[PDB]
RNA sequence: AAGACGCGC
RNA sequence: GCGCAUCAUCCCGCGCCACCUG
């Protein structure tokens, strides 16, 4: 009966979790990992003629509601 | 379990025995085989012995559909060891087969296995995630990874 | 199949910065963190130069870094938050010159997780508590205290978790000896995901949450929740307490907001903009970095905008109420990730890209001629940018962090490969040529006819700062020169020597010794000359020069020992040395500081044997050791840091024998096979040795490591030193029939570079086969071309003329006459789908260009290559991939074009021939077998040259995703998919079809591929992984390839090549990363060496953990498990630990530290 | 712990103190009950260590004589970066054992 | 003599 | 009700967690 650690974690699905929740969790994890990794953030800031601060600001705003509105 | 990393040379000698034990004959045989696989996977981790570990997983995997708590625990331990040895990519590939199966029990077991995989070593699944085509109402494609320099 | 990982160049880009007194003294020091390297460096106020003092690798990703100190203390500690789920507090020990761990507390799992703390770190200004926060749902608070033993203590973490919330920034708030206070930009999103109407973006405002820390109750509680009008970016800590009022500044879009707890009214002030902005007015303006200066008299804040404008923020306040915020324009600097304002009027700017500068503040500009702004002014603001006035540039640090493309080739006349790197971003982009060796300075040229064998310099004083007498002696002539700030011939030398001078040194205060093959002379100011003639008709070969030791070597080995008594006269000992071999070279040891005579002394022979002569009177002029040599000795010298000797022979060798009567370590390397003479040089006021050969080499030892570096100059027959007030570090290294003076200004340890400025950032470039010219293509997103910029400027001029401001609008001529530099003031550009493209041909030797081609405003250049076709003759055609209407965030492209050029006149100019429309963007250009491969989206196409456009030949629609690079060899090609690892395609020429026969099973976002054999391909990863894939030998041409090697460098890799670096060496897999680091991979030549290296690595991992508490095996097995790779970073760091553990592991490996270090350096000196 | 599924862990934030083990549980691992390769120490939470609970065995609850440790496999499996590994339940077997011993003793 | 778990005649 | 099988499962003889008491 060691399911306490399963329930006490945020970001994992369960029996009747739909596709939208899984995809938004994936997008949030991807954004957080992008922010954590310096090399990928530098690559993104090199790809576009912008600054790292602006890139991370826009990425933070993208965390509000990814994958459109819920259905 | 005792020898640890030194026993990577003896992996090939026990593969036929593990294959014979993993056959659907006795539950205790399956539990013992799963324990052996988990212990060997933990021992030889980090030295590049995936060739036989993948073959062992190919026979260990069909044992997930069980009801006895002991064999479930043994199978979960074996799959956790195989995950920490091979990597989360192969585990995600295997668990993606029936994440949305029409039936309920297979969906439940696949979801619990996916949760167990996702709890540990989450930072690699982002690279191991597949590509999902977006619908006409929602966006499901990470366009940031398609940038080319 | 086992490779050894090395690192030739460390990472240079700076991600974080901090300053403080980390050594316990009044001297300020700067601690900056690289991508995965933590190093300490401090500037010198007297000269303005910056020198690194310590550099270590943490084997982890650093997400935060800041310093703090306890109340009443004098030392500042270091706190770093890594990807591992633990926090560590560091401390710098000046005596040990290393970081000492003081504490280590674990609070969660490792890795960059969403709900694991480590992203945000806050420290209380007074230095009593530290707060660590995560991206979502997690927050922890720790208590810092000092026990009765004056040691740091750590308390238990505090529960401060809030479900379903997002945190933007966390920073401490000064309270002034009250309970510590923390403020964060916490906001909720629970209702965002519960609304199906799509109103989540609307009616959702940020909140400024405040958190106490009650020491009495030992718990944390939320204080307020104030909604914000607009989204903020980051907060500023205002120095509170007795010096200034407590508060926080909020940076947002075009506004700055001041807020404080209690009854503090909000203050707003718009951010000033430039005059006649060339960017899009709809684009907002934000802040990228900020600094502070907590001066006791008055504090002020410095901030930088997106375009690099520096604003001096001055806060005007009453005793307890804030009145207004006064902004003022200070200067303009390149955009910097972090900025630190140092004491004693020094400012350090850690630029985001390119070199890092160190400005010096001279004038504070308090109420200058330029008007200042304030929040009390009703309604925007405009200011006119000006060149650098307040700041003065003093010193800058060279950097090459944003490398996008690297190629190595021998494009020069010398027989040494050169490293060409394409780095930089935007207008600051430049092309650098990395060359192995040392810096060469040229300031004096003197062509003197004759044969100058050597030059001797003797000072009139024992430690004279300026040279007095210079012995410019030729092979068949004699001359003397002197320097007195006017280079003129000296007359009172009084030498009277016709035969060439053997040697001249400083025997005493001004005692010069002249040796000629027909006797012995003496030079002195007083009438004290010990002139002696050569016995019989014999000759003298070599003489000994030292402070108080003189030994003359004649034919037959008859040595005469001269000892200088304090009286002054020279005396000969009763014992003489005689053998059957002559003496051709010998060296002497420096006099001990306390003793009047040393003991170590080595004299060579002709029979390939070297002996040791004791200077003690008990056994003077007696042999000590019988050490044979492979070749005839040529020179010898002693190098200090504790004592080492270098042995020179007839061939090119340099044995680094440890100080011992009998030979110990035998480590020699090639320096062909020219005679080598060893002489002392100057390097940061130290002692070193020099080797002369067909190419000269120099050896130096900085912090217990010896590096061999050559000189980037022609062959030199002799060299000497030079001391002066302006240039204390001077080298007089004459050459064949000429005189040359060298100097060592910078360190120049490895890869000296020259800066060749560009216009836009470079993507790819190629090298002409016979013309040896570089064709570089540049492209930027959201950019304006020259024609578009001119049209926009003209339109603005017409608009302001039509404004008709009183007819009196004559400012158009002045506005159009002056244009701000793009490199210094930035490039004013904007848009959403704008692009640029410039085709440039540049001569590698010089910085001049040959031709420039400009395309339309909405064309982006991606790939370029040069090849020939069978239908045409030997003309070298150039194909450039061009994209049309490319939008990045939403994937949608209208089309693409491909260009064709002739490149007539040995690649000096380009002529347009025709263009061919392409439905999608062209990915890469791959020419083979007289044709080219065109990457069109997910379709593979084969094109042939025609009369007006390219002709379609073959198609392949079996590729799923978009191609991102094609490589060809033999009769088969490989396709690198954006998601899939690799695709193997074989071209059936007879059938004229493309068939796929092999593919990989593990997807990966590959960026650069570099095949190693007919069936082995090595490719990089976007996340920073290096893998090698080998095709099974039983393949037929379904079949799947297998991976044989995996590794995680930790930084994105955009370059991969397998070419030799050092002449006479072996092939190595050199790679360059996006962070500015260069590394190579070394195969193992024996099983015993591989076993020893693996055992050493395992023992170091078990015994010496990384500084940030991250598992080395887990760090290397980040995305994929490590496979057949041995890390050399731990092996190199083994030389930095204290002796106890290294010796202990030495007997644990049944070996000894000296030969272990020798084996470690053998790989470095063999493959690099 | 592993053998008896009834026993559960408090799973609270780890503190600064170090747990202890009795003579019977001297070498047992706090999770998988193994006597192989003890590498890292065991941290206890503030609630589990207060007053009388100080110096008590983590697994059973006897007097503390030796420090607890984590095995090599547990460290590899990243299982030590979790909550407090102290059992708060008293175990079903112990109650029945004590009752029968008191009856027949 | 004891805490749990699963296996059919 | 029979025959079984698994968990280096228990086999420890009594323990002690703020208290009784005019
Ligand atoms: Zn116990
Ligand atoms: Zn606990
Ligand atoms: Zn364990």
């Amino acid at each position: 009966q060691l399911e306490h650690l399963q329930s006490k974690y945020i970001g994992t699905g369960h029996a009747d979790t739909t596709k939208w929740e899984w995809l938004v969790n994936q997008h949030r994890d991807s954004y957080c990992s992008y922010m954590g990794h310096f090399d990928l953030l530098n690559y993104f800031a090199i790809a576009e003629n912008e600054s790292k601060a602006r890139v991370r600001f826009n990425l933070m705003e993208k965390m509000l509601q990814p994958c459109g509105p819920p259905a | 379990e005792y020898i640890g990393e030194m026993g990577k040379d003896y992996i090939y000698a026990v593969t036929p025995l593990l294959e014979d034990a993993l056959m659907d004959r006795d539950l205790v045989h399956r539990q013992t085989a799963s324990a052996v696989v988990q212990h060997m996977s933990l021992g030889v981790y980090g030295f590049g012995c995936e060739d036989s570990l993948n073959h062992l997983l190919n026979y260990v995997w069909p044992n997930v559909f069980e009801t006895s708590p002991h064999v479930i625990q043994a199978v979960m331990g074996a799959l956790e060891g195989l995950r920490v040895a091979i990597g989360p990519c192969r585990m995600l590939q295997y668990c993606l087969q029936g994440l949305f199966h029409p039936a309920r029990k297979v969906r439940d077991v696949y979801w619990k296995i996916y949760n167990s995989i996702y709890i540990g070593s989450q930072d690699a699944l982002i690279a191991h995630y597949p590509r999902i085509y977006n619908d006409d109402k929602n966006t499901y494609i990470r366009y940031e990874l398609d940038y080319i320099l | 199949m086992f490779l050894y990982n090395l690192t030739l160049q460390r990472a240079t880009g700076i991600s974080f910065a901090i300053h403080g007194n980390f050594s316990g003294t009044k001297q300020q020091e700067i601690v900056v963190s690289r991508g995965k390297i933590l190093e300490l460096l401090r500037p010198d106020p007297n000269t303005g130069k910056v020198h690194t003092l310590l550099t270590v690798e943490v084997f982890g990703v650093i997400r935060s870094l800041m310093a703090f100190r306890l109340t009443g203390g004098t030392k500042d500690y270091i706190v770093v938050g890594s990807d591992s789920g633990r926090i560590v507090i560091l401390e710098y020990q000046p005596s040990k010159n290393m970081f000492e761990k003081i504490h280590q507390e674990t609070f969660g799992k490792s890795g960059c997780r969403r709900i694991v703390p480590g992203q945000f770190l806050a420290v209380d200004p007074k230095g009593r508590a530290v707060m660590i926060s995560a991206i979502e749902k997690q927050k922890l608070v720790y208590i810092l205290n000092r026990d009765a033993a004056a040691r740091l203590t750590i308390s238990s973490p505090l529960e401060a978790h809030k479900a379903n919330t997002l945190v933007y920034h966390v920073v401490g708030v000064d309270v002034g000896f009250e309970n510590p206070m923390f403020a964060c930009l916490e906001m909720d999103y629970e209702e965002a995901d519960n609304d199906p109407t799509g109103e989540a973006a609307a009616n959702t405002q940020q909140t400024l949450t405040f958190y106490e820390l009650d020491l009495g109750l030992n718990h944390v509680v939320r204080k307020y929740s104030e909604p914000l009008e607009e989204h903020g970016n980051f907060l500023i800590t205002v120095p509170g307490g007795s010096d200034g009022p407590s508060g926080v500044l909020i940076c947002s879009e075009n506004y700055i907001t001041y807020k404080n707890f209690g009854d503090q009214p909000d203050i707003r002030c718009p951010i000033p903009r430039r005059r006649n902005d060339l960017d899009d007015p709809e684009r907002g303006m934000i802040f990228v970095c900020s600094a502070t200066h907590k001066t006791k008299s008055m504090f002020f804040f410095l901030a930088q905008t997106e375009q690099g404008d520096i604003f001096k923020i001055t806060l005007e306040t009453d005793e307890d109420m804030v009145t207004e915020i006064r902004l003022k324009y200070f200067d303009t600097v390149p955009v910097a990730a972090a900025m630190c304002v140092l004491k004693t009027g020094f400012l350090f700017v850690a630029s985001e890209f390119g070199n890092h500068y160190l400005y010096q503040i001279a004038h504070l500009g308090d109420d200058d001629e330029e008007p200042e702004f304030s929040s009390a002014m009703p309604l925007t603001f405009f200011f006119q940018p000006r060149p650098l006035k307040n700041l003065v540039l003093v010193d800058e640090l060279d950097s090459l962090s944003p490398i996008l493309f690297c190629q190595i080739a021998d494009l020069a006349n010398e027989d040494t490969p050169q490293l060409y790197v394409a780095c930089g971003r935007g207008p600051r982009s430049s092309l650098r040529v990395l060359r192995h060796g040392l810096e060469v300075s040229e300031m004096a040229v003197s062509e003197l006819p004759g044969n100058p064998n050597a030059v001797w310099t003797v000072r009139r004083h024992i430690e004279d700062e300026f040279d007095a007498y210079i012995i410019v002696s030729f092979v068949n002539a004699t001359l003397v020169l002197s320097i007195g700030e006017t280079v003129e011939e000296v007359t009172d030398s009084g030498f009277l020597g016709t035969t060439p001078t053997l040697s001249c040194s400083l025997l005493g205060d001004d005692a010069l010794v002249q040796v000629y093959p027909d006797g012995i002379r003496h030079i002195r100011a007083d009438k004290r000359v010990n002139e002696w003639k050569t016995p019989g008709k014999k000759t003298i070969v070599k003489c000994a020069v030292n402070q108080r030791q003189v030994v003359i070597a004649l034919t037959g080995g008859e040595l005469v020992y001269f000892e200088m008594d304090p009286s002054g006269q020279l005396n000969e000992y009763t014992e003489r040395k005689e053998m059957s071999a002559d003496v051709v070279c010998m060296s002497l040891a420096n006099v001990p500081p306390g003793e009047q005579r040393s003991r170590f002394l080595a004299v060579g022979l002709v029979d390939n044997t070297v002996r040791i002569i004791s200077l003690d009177p008990s056994d003077c002029l007696q042999p000590l050791s019988m050490q044979a040599l492979p070749a005839q000795p040529e020179s010898l010298c002693i190098v200090e840091m504790f004592l080492y000797l270098n042995i020179g022979l007839q061939n090119g060798v340099l044995l680094r024998t440890v100080l011992d009567p009998v030979t110990g370590d035998l480590s020699d390397t090639r320096t062909g096979s020219r005679p080598v003479k060893l002489f002392r040089v100057r390097m940061q006021g130290q002692e070193a040795v020099l080797a002369m050969s067909s190419r000269s080499w120099l050896s130096y030892s900085y912090q217990s490591r010896f590096h061999l570096t050559p000189l980037s100059y022609e062959t030199l027959e002799f060299a000497s030193g030079f001391a002066s007030e302006q240039c204390p570090e001077g080298i007089v290294a004459i050459s064949t029939n000429t005189l040359r003076i060298l100097a060592l200004e910078k360190l120049g340890a490895v890869f000296n570079q020259v800066a060749f400025p560009l216009q836009y950032t470079p993507r790819k470039f190629v090298i002409h086969p016979e013309s040896n010219n570089l064709i570089i293509i540049e492209t930027d997103h959201n950019a304006y071309t020259e024609a578009t910029k001119a049209q926009r400027k003209q339109q603005m001029a017409e608009e302001m003329v039509e404004a008709a401001g009183e007819l009196a609008a004559e400012m158009a001529a002045a506005f159009l006459n002056e244009n701000l530099p793009e490199s210094i003031f930035g490039a004013p550009k904007a848009g959403n789908g704008q692009w640029a493209s410039v085709i440039r041909v540049m001569n590698p030797i010089q910085g001049n260009t040959l031709d420039l081609v400009q395309l339309e405003q909405n064309e982006a250049a991606f790939s370029v290559a040069v090849c020939r076709f069978s239908n045409t003759g030997e003309d070298w055609y150039v194909l450039v991939g061009v994209a049309k209407d490319l939008i990045l965030n939403p994937r949608s492209v209208a089309g693409g074009f491909v260009y064709t050029y002739k490149l007539v006149n040995n690649g000096e100019k380009l002529e347009f021939l025709h263009k061919t429309p392409v439905e999608e963007v062209p990915a890469a250009i791959a020419p083979f077998q007289g044709r080219v491969l065109i990457g069109v989206g997910k379709l593979l196409r084969v094109y042939d040259l025609g009369k007006k456009k390219l002709l379609r030949k073959c198609e392949n629609k079996h590729i799923a995703n978009y191609i991102s690079g094609i490589q060809t060899i033999g009769h088969r090609v490989i396709v690198s998919d954006v998601q899939e690892s690799f695709i193997w395609v074989r071209y059936k020429r007879n059938e004229n079809q493309l068939i796929i026969f092999a593919d990989d099973t593990y997807p990966r976002w590959v960026t650069t591929a570099s095949l190693l054999d007919y069936d082995t391909v090595a490719g990089a990863d976007k996340f920073g992984n290096i893998c090698v894939v080998r095709l099974p030998p039983n393949t037929n041409d379904s079949q799947k390839a297998e991976v044989i090697m995996n590794y995680h460098v930790g930084e994105t890799v955009l370059s991969l090549q397998k070419t030799t670096l050092i002449p006479g060496g072996s092939e190595s897999l050199v790679y360059t990363t996006l962070s500015g680091g260069i590394g190579i991979l070394v195969p193992f030549t024996s099983h015993e060496d591989h076993d020893f290296f693996q055992h050493v690595e395992m023992h170091l991992r078990s015994e010496h953990p990384p500084l940030c508490g991250r598992d080395h095996l887990s760090f290397r097995s980040y995305y994929f498990p490590v496979k057949n790779v041995i890390d050399g970073d731990l092996c190199e760091q083994f030389n930095s630990m204290e002796p106890n553990k290294q010796k202990n592991v030495s007997e644990e490996l049944d070996r000894t530290p000296p030969e272990v270090s020798k084996k470690l350096e053998d790989i470095r000196t063999r493959y690099a | 712990a592993k053998h008896h599924p009834d026993l559960i862990f408090c799973r609270k934030q780890a503190g600064v103190a170090i747990g202890r083990l009795c003579e019977k549980c001297d070498g047992k691992c706090v999770i998988c009950d193994s006597y192989v390769r003890p590498c890292t120490l065991v941290r206890i939470c503030d609630e589990c260590n207060y007053g009388s609970y100080q110096g008590r065995c983590v697994i059973c609850g006897g007097p503390g004589v030796s420090d607890a440790y984590y095995c090599k496999e547990c460290t590899i499996q990243e299982k030590d970066r979790d909550g407090c590994p102290k059992i708060v339940n008293l175990g079903s077997s112990k109650t029945d054992l004590f009752y029968e011993r008191k009856k027949y003793g």
